[PDB]
């Protein structure tokens, strides 16, 4: 009785253009915003503790 | 994608992440026992409960080990003898 | 209609519709547990790996180690100057030895830590 | 080892030729612009679209092909749920083999096909008969269910609701790997 | 990258490109040293068709029949009706 | 023998047919109603089929976020801006001072926080 | 431009939940038969209930000191024999009585069997596991003989 599976469920995806490539540059602004933000928090904070 | 070289790393990971819903949910269940611990402690109790300890078999009859209670037949005026 | 022509010998009897829902040829609990003990008998391939790997780390640090000891012997044991003439040589294939099993073991980790992707 | 051949003159050739046109006699049967729709011809046009009205407004695009007798058969309708709802969508009617691109991106592998767009991934609906049990009637019923759900979902909840889903860090790459040069990565 | 003077060079593209195809056969291909090929009972329809070419006939010739079109359009999965069709033929 | 094997053949038929009922059955009653709509569908095309469509691409392991990053080797006359220049300047060598105090931090952190043991008091 | 004017981040995580459990179902549905049903219900689940009893219940490796005094597990399937050093995971409110039905099966056991851990006779009306605390701590084999003397 045929072919009940298309070809994507066997063969493996793009190598050098994948899922997880593409969602990760997709999502690398928001990372930046949030760990940036931390950075500066920690780095102002020890600086203000330092100076004085 | 893999080798043999990584065969440890292939055995570890395919027998232990799927254990890990299971270890969470024993963290759960544990939390779960100590807040029923808890509360039952706030509620009250005749004879004190050790939070951390396995299992707290002491009652009106029963000894902190399982056994019955020495010399709890009759009744004492400075009430519980614990 | 189109496809009406079709869809009139689609008619199912209770027993075979019945059938279908439990899914008698098309589970197949008997294939289920072919794929369950061929995927735990694979579990084999692990182990050889290993073994291998194994094998082509520690081959430098044994002849490095229990072929040193056995020399070690030897000097402890020697006193004479021809006998430490003629062993001066040996130690030195020694020297040649380790590095040869260096570079097998090179090659095969290179062989073995490999990855297309 | 897998391999295609690059191309062939054929395969690169016009796929749309002309055809002799008959005289006013085999016409005479027994069975015997447009001004609301837009005929899509350059991948573009199409990529103007699916980004900016499509965000605007949502969109009905018809793809088609020339061998079909389907699409003969649906056109007609298909303009008039065109002059009927022309005002709360566009309309366009596209030809795979003439605009294959546009085609991919819609992820349509039936000929015809109805595809409701609003923001390229926020509500993307297709309807086809892969079976050949509807008819025109039934797929622009369908259609028209469509286009009544996703102007009721852009309503809902002030405008939102509808926002692009895979696309949004995709940018269709998997379906077809030529936006790596609209979107100005290498390729070396 | 390799640290070679030209890494955009004719030479290189081309090489990156055989080595991708190569890799993505070795990892798909259904062969001897099979890496993806394995536990297979249901199979896609490029590797159906190609086992069975008996059903690729069977399975166009009935598509361009009971939809006039070319085989540019052939479905990635028939549909059950049309293989129970077949089936009664 | 003709009849045997002619008759195994005619059982076999009936046997496919029942198989092809059951099978009619499965589908309209269990998939076509458990069958996703397309929406969270696979968003990639196979490569054997992009490779067909005349569509596929190899290369660019990496990427270039920014088109300021991707049209630097284009511009030949301001590849980087002069602010981008003036930064740039900064990271000619690399900091052994900064690796060095890092380090020691590290170290100083690692050995008396978190790699702290008990020893012997007499 | 990240984010939206009136949108959420709260209903941005719902939007990529339901996108991601969707992808799942389509997943699991356009899969094999064969292997889906076992690899995503059957192995978790064994393997749920092995760690859950194994982090979670406390087990004692039960011997027995003669023959004689072996149950008779001819009738059960899938254990046709006794075996010494059987692990055995019990609750916390086990009594040793509970514990010697359970091994002869709720049927009619020996006389005088007594259980005992590292030398130290256990008293029938006693806890297990408290009964352990105090007698063999950390050293669970427990051992059924015959207390005739
Ligand atoms: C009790 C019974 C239990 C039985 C199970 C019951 C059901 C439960 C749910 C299932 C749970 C198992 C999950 C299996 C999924 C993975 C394996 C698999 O087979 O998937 C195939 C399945 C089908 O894939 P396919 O058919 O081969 O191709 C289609 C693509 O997947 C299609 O891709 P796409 O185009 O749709 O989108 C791309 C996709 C890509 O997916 C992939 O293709 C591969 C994903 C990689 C997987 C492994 C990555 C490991 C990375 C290492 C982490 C290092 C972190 C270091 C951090 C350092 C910083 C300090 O994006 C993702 O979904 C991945 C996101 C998560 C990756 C996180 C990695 C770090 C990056 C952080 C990013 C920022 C956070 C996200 C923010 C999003 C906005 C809110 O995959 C999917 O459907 C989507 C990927 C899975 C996403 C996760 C889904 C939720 C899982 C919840 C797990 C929680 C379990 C605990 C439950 C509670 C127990 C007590
Ligand atoms: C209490 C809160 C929680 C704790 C947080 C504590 C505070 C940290 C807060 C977070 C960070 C600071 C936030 C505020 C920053 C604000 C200032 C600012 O914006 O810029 C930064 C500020 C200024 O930045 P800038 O304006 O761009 O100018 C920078 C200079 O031009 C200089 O640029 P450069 O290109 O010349 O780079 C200099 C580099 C020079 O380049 C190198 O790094 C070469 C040497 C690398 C050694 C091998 C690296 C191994 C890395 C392992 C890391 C994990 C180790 C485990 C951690 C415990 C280790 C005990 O030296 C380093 O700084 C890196 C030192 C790495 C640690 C050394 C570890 C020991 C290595 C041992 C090797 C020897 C082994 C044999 C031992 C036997 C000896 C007998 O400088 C920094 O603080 C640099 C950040 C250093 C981070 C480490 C470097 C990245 C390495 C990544 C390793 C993987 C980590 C994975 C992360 C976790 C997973 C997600
Ligand atoms: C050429 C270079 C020149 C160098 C010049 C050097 C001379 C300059 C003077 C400074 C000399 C360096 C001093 C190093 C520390 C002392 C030596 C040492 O490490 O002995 C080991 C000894 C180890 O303790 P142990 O009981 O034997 O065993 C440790 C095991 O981990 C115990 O095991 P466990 O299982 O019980 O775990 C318990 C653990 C549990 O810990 C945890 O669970 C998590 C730990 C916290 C994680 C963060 C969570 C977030 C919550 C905290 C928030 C903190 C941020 C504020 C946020 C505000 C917003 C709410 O508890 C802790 O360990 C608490 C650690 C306390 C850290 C907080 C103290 C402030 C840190 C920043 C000090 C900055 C000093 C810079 C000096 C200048 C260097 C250039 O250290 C201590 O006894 C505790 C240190 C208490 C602080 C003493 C500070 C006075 C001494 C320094 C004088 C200068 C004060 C300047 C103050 C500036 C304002 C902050
Ligand atoms: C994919 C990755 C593949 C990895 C392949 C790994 C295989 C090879 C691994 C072998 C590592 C062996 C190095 C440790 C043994 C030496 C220890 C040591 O330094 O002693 C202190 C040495 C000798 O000290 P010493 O003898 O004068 O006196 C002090 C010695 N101690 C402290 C031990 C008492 O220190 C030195 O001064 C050495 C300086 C000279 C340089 C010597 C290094 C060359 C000899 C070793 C070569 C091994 C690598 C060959 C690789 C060939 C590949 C083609
Ligand atoms: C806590 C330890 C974490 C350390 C390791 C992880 C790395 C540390 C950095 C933070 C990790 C999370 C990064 C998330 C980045 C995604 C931002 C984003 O905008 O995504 C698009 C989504 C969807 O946006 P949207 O589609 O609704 O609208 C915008 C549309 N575009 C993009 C087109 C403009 O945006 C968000 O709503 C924010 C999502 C991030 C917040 C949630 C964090 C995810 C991690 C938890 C996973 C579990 C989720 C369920 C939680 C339930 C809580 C009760
Ligand atoms: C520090 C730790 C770092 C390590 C990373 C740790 C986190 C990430 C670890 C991930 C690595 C392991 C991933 C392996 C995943 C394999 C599981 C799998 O794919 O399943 C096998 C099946 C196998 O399918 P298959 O057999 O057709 O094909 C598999 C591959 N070949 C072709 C070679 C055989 O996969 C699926 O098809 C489904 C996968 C998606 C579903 C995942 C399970 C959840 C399902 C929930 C939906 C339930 C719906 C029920 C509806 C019922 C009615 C229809
Ligand atoms: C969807 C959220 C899921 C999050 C995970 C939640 C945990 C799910 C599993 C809970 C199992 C509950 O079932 C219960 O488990 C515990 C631990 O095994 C057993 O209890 C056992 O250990 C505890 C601790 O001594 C005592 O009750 C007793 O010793 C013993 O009976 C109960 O006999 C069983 O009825
Ligand atoms: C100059 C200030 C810089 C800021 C640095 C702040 C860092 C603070 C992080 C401290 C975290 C230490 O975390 C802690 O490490 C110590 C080891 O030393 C461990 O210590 C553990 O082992 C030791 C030795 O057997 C025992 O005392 C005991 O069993 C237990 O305390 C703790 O189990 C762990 O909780």
């Amino acid at each position: 009785f045929g072919p009940t599976l298309p070809d994507h469920a066997y063969y493996g995806e793009h190598a050098t253009y994948n899922y997880f490539v593409l969602f990760i540059r997709g999502m690398r602004p928001y990372l930046e915003k949030i760990f940036g933000d931390c950075a500066s928090t920690i780095k102002n904070a020890a600086v203000a503790v330092y100076r004085p | 994608s893999t080798s043999p070289g990584l065969a440890f790393a292939n055995l570890t990971l395919l027998l232990d992440v799927p254990q890990l819903p299971a270890i969470w949910a024993v963290n759960a269940w544990r939390e779960l026992n100590g807040l029923f611990t808890e509360m039952k402690t706030l509620a009250g109790t005749s004879d004190l409960l050790y939070p951390s300890n396995r299992y707290n078999p002491q009652n009106e009859k029963t000894n902190r080990m399982g056994r019955p209670r020495k010399y709890n037949h009759g009744e004492w005026m400075f009430g519980n003898s614990y | 209609r189109p496809g009406q022509g079709s869809n009139a010998q689609f008619q199912t009897s209770l027993a075979d519709k019945t059938r279908g829902l439990l899914g008698v040829g098309f589970l197949r609990p008997t294939k289920m547990a072919s794929f369950a003990a061929t995927f735990l008998l694979n579990f084999r391939f692990y182990f050889m790996y290993m073994a291998r790997t194994t094998f082509q780390a520690v081959r430098p640090l044994l002849a490095f180690s229990v072929f040193g000891e056995v020399m070690k012997l030897v000097l402890a044991t020697m006193s004479s100057g021809l006998f430490s003439f003629l062993f001066s040589f040996v130690l030195a294939f020694e020297v040649f030895y380790f590095f040869l099993q260096c570079y097998i073991s090179y090659t095969f980790l290179t062989m073995f830590f490999t990855v297309l992707f | 080892s897998f391999a295609i051949p690059p191309a062939n003159a054929a395969a690169l050739a016009d796929p749309l030729p002309a055809t002799p046109t008959p005289p006013p006699v085999f016409e005479a049967v027994s069975s015997a612009a447009l001004k609301n729709v837009e005929e899509v011809s350059t991948m573009e046009r199409y990529e103007a679209a699916v980004y900016e009205e499509s965000f605007k407004k949502p969109i009905v695009c018809l793809f088609f092909a020339r061998f079909s007798l389907q699409s003969k058969v649906l056109l007609q309708p298909f303009l008039d749920f065109a002059a009927s709802a022309s005002n709360n969508a566009t309309f366009f009617l596209i030809d795979c083999d003439r605009v294959p691109r546009a085609a991919y991106h819609a992820r349509v592998e039936n000929v015809p096909s109805l595809v409701v767009m609003k923001g390229d991934d926020a509500f993307r609906q297709t309807i086809t008969d892969s079976v050949g049990v509807k008819t025109a009637g039934d797929l622009i019923q369908e259609a028209r269910s469509a286009l009544d759900q996703v102007l009721r979902l852009d309503q809902q909840e002030g405008g939102t609701k509808l926002q692009p889903g895979v696309s949004s860090y995709t940018h269709h790459i998997g379906v077809d790997n030529l936006n790596v040069y609209r979107k100005g990565w290498p390729v070396a | 990258q390799p640290g070679v003077v030209d890494p955009e060079a004719p030479q290189e593209v081309e090489a990156f490109k055989q080595a991708w195809h190569s890799r993505m056969g070795k990892f798909n291909d259904r062969s001897d040293t099979p890496m993806l090929y394995a536990y297979m009972n249901e199979l896609p329809s490029w590797e159906y068709y190609d086992l069975h070419r008996s059903a690729f006939l069977e399975h166009m010739t009935y598509f361009l029949v009971r939809t006039g079109g070319d085989f540019r359009f052939f479905p990635e999965m028939p549909p059950w009706q049309w293989l129970a069709h077949m089936e009664n033929l | 023998i003709q009849h045997w094997n002619k008759s195994y053949e005619k059982q076999v038929y009936s046997e496919s047919v029942a198989l092809n009922r059951t099978f009619q059955a499965r589908n309209q009653l269990v998939l076509d109603r458990l069958k996703p709509s397309g929406a969270y569908r696979l968003p990639a095309v196979d490569y054997k089929r992009q490779l067909s469509r005349g569509t596929l691409v190899e290369g660019a392991d990496f990427y270039l976020p920014t088109a300021q990053e991707q049209q630097r080797l284009a511009r030949h006359f301001e590849p980087y801006s002069e602010q981008e220049q003036e930064e740039r300047r900064k990271f000619r060598f690399q900091s052994i001072s900064v690796y060095l105090a890092v380090a020691l931090g590290a170290s100083f952190v690692h050995d008396y926080f978190y790699q702290r043991r008990p020893v012997a008091w007499c | 431009p990240l984010g939206v004017k009136g949108r959420s981040v709260f209903a941005g995580m719902r939007s990529f939940i339901g996108q991601r459990l969707g992808r799942l179902y389509d997943s699991f549905y356009y899969s094999q038969s064969s292997t889906k049903y076992v690899m995503v219900f059957l192995f978790p689940a064994g393997i749920f209930y092995t760690r859950f009893r194994a982090d979670t219940k406390l087990g004692y490796h039960v011997f027995i000191n003669e023959e004689k005094l072996y149950p008779d597990y001819s009738q059960n399937y899938f254990d046709t024999k006794w075996t010494n050093g059987r692990k055995v995971y019990l609750d916390d409110e086990t009594t040793v009585e509970q514990l010697k039905a359970q091994i002869y099966g709720g049927k009619a056991a020996p006389e005088n069997v007594k259980v005992a851990c590292r030398g130290r006779v256990f008293e029938d009306a006693d806890n297990v596991a408290m009964a352990v605390r105090a007698f063999c701590k950390r050293d669970p084999r427990l051992l059924l003989f015959q207390d005739n003397l």
